[PDB]
RNA sequence: AGUUACUAAGGGCUUAUGGUGGAUGCCUUGGCACUAAUAGGCGAUGAAGGACGUGUUAACCUGCGAUAAGCUUC
RNA sequence: GUGUAGUGGCGAGCGAAAGCGGAACAGGCCAAACUUAUCAUUAGAUAGGGGUUGUAGGGCUUGCAAUGUGGACUUGAAAACGAUAGAAGAAGCUGUUGGAAAGCAGCGCGCAAAAGGGUGAUAGCCCCGUAUUUGAAAUUGUUUUCAUACCUAGCGAGAUCCCUGAGUAGCUCGGAAAACGUUAUUUUGAGUGAAUCUGCCCAGACCAUUGGGUAAGCCUAAAUACUAAUUAGUGACCGAUAGCGAAACAGUACCGUGAGGGAAAGGUGAAAAGAACCCAGAGAUGGGAGUGAAAUAGAUUCUGAAACCAUAUGCCUACAACGUGUCAGAGCACAUUAAUGUGUGAUGGCGUGCGUUUUGAAGUAUGAGCCGGCGAGUUAUGAUAGCAAGCGUUAGUUAACCAGGAGAUGGGGAGCUGUAGCGAAAGCGAGUUUUAAAAGAGCGUUUGUUUGUUAUUAUAGACCCGAAACGGGUUGAGCUAGUC
RNA sequence: AGGGGUGAAAUUCCAAUCGAAAUCCGUGAUAGCUGGUUCUCGUCGAAAUAGCUUUAAGGCUAGCGUGAGAUCACAAAUAAG
RNA sequence: UUCUCGCAGUCAGACAGUGGGGGAUAAGCUUCAUUGUCAAGAGGGGAAGAGCCCAGAUCAUUAAAUAAGGUCCCCAAAAUA
RNA sequence: UUGUGGUAGACGAGCGUUGUAUUGGAGUUGAAGUCAAAGCGUGAGCAUUGGUGGAUCCAAUACAAGUGAGAAUGCCGGCA
RNA sequence: AAAUCCAGGUACGGGUGAAGACACCCGUUAGGCGCAACGGGACGGAAAGACCCCGUGAAGCUUUACUGUAGCUUAAUAUUG
RNA sequence: AAGGGUGCUUGACUGUGAGACAUACAGGUCGAACAGGUGAGAAAUCAGGUCAUAGUGAUCCGGUGGUCCAGUAUGGAAUGG
């Protein structure tokens, strides 16, 4: 019983090989190569779905440090007024707020600022 | 499979597998040892633990 | 069952067959259980049995046995014993009676020895070639009895 | 003064097509391993194996042997 | 029987002979005595009769009973069963898609034939065949019957006489065969050398008793071993890198002085109907025409993958430090296995391959130019363990072989495991070994077997590839060295 | 004519090969040494130590892993005295 | 982590702290004892680093609080005295 | 509720190829092969449609293996 | 045509790192692509280091290494009086 | 005191041995207690070599002494146990 290879090395090499679609030249024609940069590219994905985590909570922090130098405050007390307050919102809500309603962005830094704690 | 010919003539089984032996230094040069160790020297014993796996496909 | 489904007994016919050379996944890839560029990976295999790899073996190192009778062999002996004839349904014991109950085989001549200690309700009427003191002790302790052939 | 498109000698990516190439699939006057029988030899009455030659027919192959792609008889 | 008794630098290892169960079965014939005839009968030689042994046989002398039964046997005659060519051999139309029906559907039919092959697709009824019934002038095989040669025959008595295989059996010195590493048995290179049924040999040195058998002469069917070839057939065998090296004109082309080494290469279409003719061209050829269902089936001839080379719609790219990707992200261009869609990616953040072997490899260590195919844990016989099934407490299970489809299986109980252990052993026995001991201590005072599957292991080449080598046979002095 | 030949002698020559030709066979020699060993998922998960070894790049046993079973407390861990 | 059975792999280790031997209070040296990491372990700090510090990655989330470390710009985050 | 880094290694559960045995089914109104696409799965993997192709193939339950290729300065063919 | 070739879009300085970097960290420089040159580097290419060590590897040679043996020599015995 | 002297002696015993130490194995070390028959001592008690730790070599093979075992048909013997 001599079974014969064919359909079978093929076919898991074409998945690999769809995977590989549109790289530079011979990464994406070569099995091997395709092989190696669909590894390559799915470990950049796993590391920088952690990165994105990371570093789309700096950009907030950085829009949000500077949406408040305009008005006198800083970012490092903003967040400890928002503590003492009770207030509970993302930096990423409040960062789209001073960039999509400024009046009610201001209504919020007008509460933290001097209102009574709790 | 065939049964080491120098396994047999030196371990007899029992009837609960254990492999008796007889103990060393039992040749010569009885002047060097005591009456107490050529004493406990006649007596037969078993194969350990450590040697059991390997004598018993041995024989 | 039908022939267009059949089954086994659960755990019965279907084991994990260790494939050793069909990829990493299986756990027995590439080495293939071996280890590594040792003596135990190469084709040869696994050395001799009994080896130690140089120092004395332990039979090379212990006595041999005495062999009294020397190219003898053991006189075999067909020996019925008092604590399971009981559960044999027959009375007077001999080597004829044996025979059709297949004990003893037709085409045997070895002589027939009598050995047990434990106590028997019926009286059987042995005809053995040798009987030991205290089984004759606990045959005729009952109304059985003994004849010694010679 | 300031912010600015078009360029593609050439190249990259996607898709479609053409060409070189004979992988995969289907098949086979071919192989392999055996079963049941037969048989277990040919040769000085010239053997096995070859050379040469033979056509109404280029060569090759096959058949045949100056009775030469065949002769006689049943 | 058993990997048992044994044999082994007692190491690696090697390993019977009895017995038991089966297949088949068959026993015959010479020498010597004694006698006949002939050889200058110095025969011690030739040709005949007689004889073939062991619970001894035969010869010598003397009687009874015998005319048969059986052969491994010669010629013939007759018959039967075959082999090498063959003869006969049943059963269907209509409609639909289709180039084409045998497919599909409707209504039928035959069968001791529903094995197979071909016929424009997939036919029990289209054809050839197959089942079944048959047939040989000639050659040849087996068996049977009849006759005919050759061989083949019992039980006594007395005599007390003769014959029974010689450089032979033994023995010594060196080897060997048997499982044995030489030793009772077998054999022999050298030397020596017996006896004659009250005899000789054997039963593991050797002697005696007992018992077994007749060496130094020959022939012997059957069961057993194998398949280059002939006929029929089969395959959980291969299907052009596979299967024989060889599907083709393969041991060919080709390599070498020679022995020797040794490839690749199959498929048009149902049918060549193989493209008349026109145009360009020198022509091959190409574009039309024509045949065809299909010509993108056109002889480059089934299907036609990737690497590789070119063309083009769309996007991006000439201040730009790049394992070439990933996460965000404008603009551009489209519209899908309708999906928070797809193609490209100005720009921002992060980012030193895959296997190998190493304490540690981005590696200035290693392996791969790319693509496709092939390429490395198997089989046979046993052991142990896990899991599961069958049968069970005088259990369990067969091996060879026979019948049966190259079957499941039935017969076959030879044997194997367990049922009682201890001891070196005789031996004893729920006990036994040690010992003066019963005390003490060691071992025991119970939990089976046959299969299936998996894992490991032993013998085999044993997961695959790789040495420099060693031994045996042949081919080479047309180059070169010497000599003639 | 190859555990041979030849050598005004160098290990020269013996068919572009000679510390002992070429070829076939035993043969699939052996290699404790390199290289390679092909699908997936889940649970758990080491060691580079001791002794012996004509042993040091290898092997055996112990130590460390894993699967199954038993031991519930008298076993084993973490703190205080 | 104790006992019994089946199957292993491992016998080339490396560095950091601590106590020493050899070296010269030299070695990224060599040989031990002990605590850890790497081997077989990514992430954050150390500018870049197998072994140092913080810790232990089942997958997705453009959610929040923290450890070592840090807050002029590169690069997330500070002010007073 | 306690967990789910992982090499050597141990254990368990599955996918895929070829063929055979039982059932059913598809196919010149177009099977295998083969190419493309904006599908489905935890993974081996599995579908749908269209082009090419011209005759076999599929599903379920079991069984037997020449059963899984990226590496061996691997062999062969082709092409850079 | 040729050896070569993991895929490449293939700068320099200091540092780092398996201890001598086109690719890592920090800076500097550099429009895209050829042609003719010359060899600095790519521890450049060709040869699984010939030196060294390891293997209970091979082969050649040597000797009062071991075990044997052709040949030579001596004696007994047979041919042998 | 385990050092010195004296008297009597030979326990520098036979068969064993619960339980432990240390160990991969093989081996090593300590030992209560029992039976037999002794030595010293009035007796209790002590004695299975020395104040303790080195003074030693497996298996195979063959030899020696004893022996309540075997003795290849039987009785011996050979040869073994
Ligand atoms: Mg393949
Ligand atoms: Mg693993
Ligand atoms: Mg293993
Ligand atoms: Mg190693
Ligand atoms: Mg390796
Ligand atoms: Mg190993
Ligand atoms: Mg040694
Ligand atoms: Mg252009
Ligand atoms: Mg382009
Ligand atoms: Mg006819
Ligand atoms: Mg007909
Ligand atoms: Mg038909
Ligand atoms: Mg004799
Ligand atoms: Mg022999
Ligand atoms: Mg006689
Ligand atoms: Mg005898
Ligand atoms: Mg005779
Ligand atoms: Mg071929
Ligand atoms: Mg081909
Ligand atoms: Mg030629
Ligand atoms: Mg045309
Ligand atoms: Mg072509
Ligand atoms: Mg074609
Ligand atoms: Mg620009
Ligand atoms: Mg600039
Ligand atoms: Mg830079
Ligand atoms: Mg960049
Ligand atoms: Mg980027
Ligand atoms: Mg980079
Ligand atoms: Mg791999
Ligand atoms: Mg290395
Ligand atoms: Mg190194
Ligand atoms: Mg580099
Ligand atoms: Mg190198
Ligand atoms: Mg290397
Ligand atoms: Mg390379
Ligand atoms: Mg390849
Ligand atoms: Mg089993
Ligand atoms: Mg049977
Ligand atoms: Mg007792
Ligand atoms: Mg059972
Ligand atoms: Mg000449
Ligand atoms: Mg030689
Ligand atoms: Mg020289
Ligand atoms: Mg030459
Ligand atoms: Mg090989
Ligand atoms: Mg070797
Ligand atoms: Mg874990
Ligand atoms: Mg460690
Ligand atoms: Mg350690
Ligand atoms: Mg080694
Ligand atoms: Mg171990
Ligand atoms: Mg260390
Ligand atoms: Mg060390
Ligand atoms: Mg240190
Ligand atoms: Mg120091
Ligand atoms: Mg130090
Ligand atoms: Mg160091
Ligand atoms: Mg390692
Ligand atoms: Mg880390
Ligand atoms: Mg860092
Ligand atoms: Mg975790
Ligand atoms: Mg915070
Ligand atoms: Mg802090
Ligand atoms: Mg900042
Ligand atoms: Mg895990
Ligand atoms: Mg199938
Ligand atoms: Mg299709
Ligand atoms: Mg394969
Ligand atoms: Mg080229
Ligand atoms: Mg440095
Ligand atoms: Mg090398
Ligand atoms: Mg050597
Ligand atoms: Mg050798
Ligand atoms: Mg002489
Ligand atoms: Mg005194
Ligand atoms: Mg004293
Ligand atoms: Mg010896
Ligand atoms: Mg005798």
């Amino acid at each position: 019983m001599r079974i014969k290879g064919g359909k079978q090395t093929r076919v898991r090499r074409k998945k690999w090989l769809k995977q590989a679609s549109g790289s530079f030249g011979t990464r994406h024609a070569s099995y091997k190569v395709a092989k190696q940069t669909v590894i390559q590219a799915a470990k950049y994905a796993y590391r920088d779905r952690r990165n994105k985590k990371r570093d789309f909570r700096s950009l907030w922090i950085l829009r949000l440090n500077a949406a408040l130098r305009e008005q006198g405050m800083t970012y490092s007390v903003f967040i400890n007024l928002l503590k003492k307050h009770n207030i509970e919102i993302n930096r990423k809500v409040l960062s789209e707020l001073a960039i999509k309603e400024p009046s009610k962005f201001n209504l919020i830094v007008q509460k933290v600022k001097s209102e009574q704690p709790k | 499979m065939k049964v080491k010919s120098a396994a047999k003539k030196r371990f007899k089984l029992t009837k609960s597998g254990q492999i008796k032996r007889k103990h060393a230094y039992t040749s010569h040069l009885a002047p060097h040892k005591t009456t107490k160790q050529k004493r406990h020297l006649r007596k037969q014993g078993t194969v350990s633990a450590s040697d059991f796996k390997r004598i018993g496909n041995l024989i | 069952m039908e022939l267009n489904q059949l089954k086994s007994v659960p755990k019965a016919r279907n084991h994990k067959t260790k494939t050793l050379g069909r990829g990493h996944g299986s756990g027995l890839g590439k080495t293939s259980g071996r280890g590594q560029k040792g003596q135990k990976a190469r084709k040869s295999g696994l050395t001799r049995p009994g080896f130690e790899g140089g120092q004395t073996p332990l039979y090379r190192r212990l006595p041999k046995f005495g062999n009294a009778r020397k190219g003898f062999l053991k006189q075999e002996w067909v020996v019925l014993n008092l604590n399971k004839i009981a559960k044999l349904k027959l009375d007077k014991i001999n080597r004829a009676s044996l025979i059709e109950k297949q004990v003893i085989s037709a085409k045997s001549q070895l002589p027939i020895k009598l050995i047990g200690h434990t106590k028997l309700e019926k009286p059987l009427h042995f005809e053995v070639h040798k009987v030991s003191k205290q089984a004759l002790k606990a045959v005729e302790n009952a109304n059985g009895s003994v004849k010694l052939l010679e």
